[PDB]
């Protein structure tokens, strides 16, 4: 059909900062997020994305970009009194 | 068949795909765009807009090949407009201009079979992106500032810091990073050296504590 069909090949892809995120090891980064404030956490699958939101039930999922790429927006605090009002230091507990 | 792709009068990665048909109507061309540059800079403010049309079912990978590591350590891909690129030719963005149009393409029934459909590639800057404990580390104990994010590397004017920093300076209480988390004078730096002065009262720090 027609004549040979001219293909050429895309360049070889090069992963950025962000494609690179892993959300297991991020959890010294999403402790201390704020609210109202995106914490992107890479590529996610949809198993590990039922897991997160398990992990992070004050976080909602917002499907950033293409692929997976997923942040975390922070929505309430769900700390209760007996748990970080007898103390100063803690802040975030698991 | 006698398909042909030449450069156009503008930027040599916009090309024209000619192709000639035994109908006559047939016998037209195609405007493209193709990406063959490395950015350093923004296209617009805020953003970095590639010429790489992204086709459903491939590697998001292959949209940031054309920045440069350096420059896109703190850039988020986002979803972009809508488009079409050529099955054979990857990433080719294919502009709309007279009869072009999206619903022209996926109307002919042969064009399905060479056009996949996708979004454009788009870029958003926000900050450096942190990935691990020791990244938060060397950002909140200012040993390496490289690369830190401003909420992590604001000078303790933010509580990001608070919860590496808690044992962070019961490690060292004397580090001037430490004394200046003091200064912070939030309740975690006040506490922490609270704890600290109660075993250590005689030593320096808890004089300026």
């Amino acid at each position: 059909v027609s004549v040979e069909l001219p293909k050429r090949d895309p360049p070889p892809g090069v992963p950025t900062d962000e494609m690179l995120l892993n959300v297991d090891k991020m959890h010294d980064v999403i402790a201390p997020a704020k609210l109202l404030e995106y914490v992107h956490i890479g590529p996610l699958a949809k198993d590990k994305e039922d897991k997160v939101k398990k992990r992070y039930p004050e976080f909602r999922l917002v499907n950033t970009g293409p692929g997976g790429l997923s942040a975390l927006l922070r929505q309430s605090y769900n700390g209760t009194a007996p748990n970080c009002c007898r103390t100063f230091n803690r802040t975030h507990y698991w | 068949n006698r398909i042909k792709i030449a450069p156009g009068i503008a930027d040599i990665r916009d090309k024209y795909m000619e192709l000639g048909f035994n109908y006559p109507e047939y016998n037209r061309a195609v405007k493209f765009a193709e990406e063959s540059y490395t950015y350093y800079y923004e296209t617009s403010p805020g953003e970095i807009k590639p010429k790489f049309c992204l086709i459903d079912g491939m590697s998001i990978d292959h949209c940031s090949s054309f920045i440069v590591p350096e420059f896109a350590k703190q850039y988020v891909l986002i979803h972009g407009e809508p488009c079409s690129s050529f099955k054979f030719r990857p990433g080719s963005l294919i502009y709309y201009q007279n009869e072009v149009t999206p619903e022209y393409i996926k109307d002919l029934k042969h064009a399905t079979d060479y056009i996949a459909s996708g979004q454009r590639c788009h870029f958003i800057k926000k900050d450096y992106l942190l990935g691990d404990s020791d990244s938060v580390a060397k950002c909140c104990s200012k040993t390496n500032t490289k690369h830190c994010p401003k909420i992590f590397n604001n000078n303790y004017k933010t509580e990001h810091c608070d919860d590496f920093m808690t044992g962070f300076c019961r490690n060292d209480p004397g580090n001037p990073n430490c004394l200046e988390w003091l200064r912070a004078k939030r309740k975690p730096a006040m506490s922490t050296y609270s704890d600290i002065c109660s075993k250590h009262m005689d030593a320096r720090y808890c004089s300026e504590f």
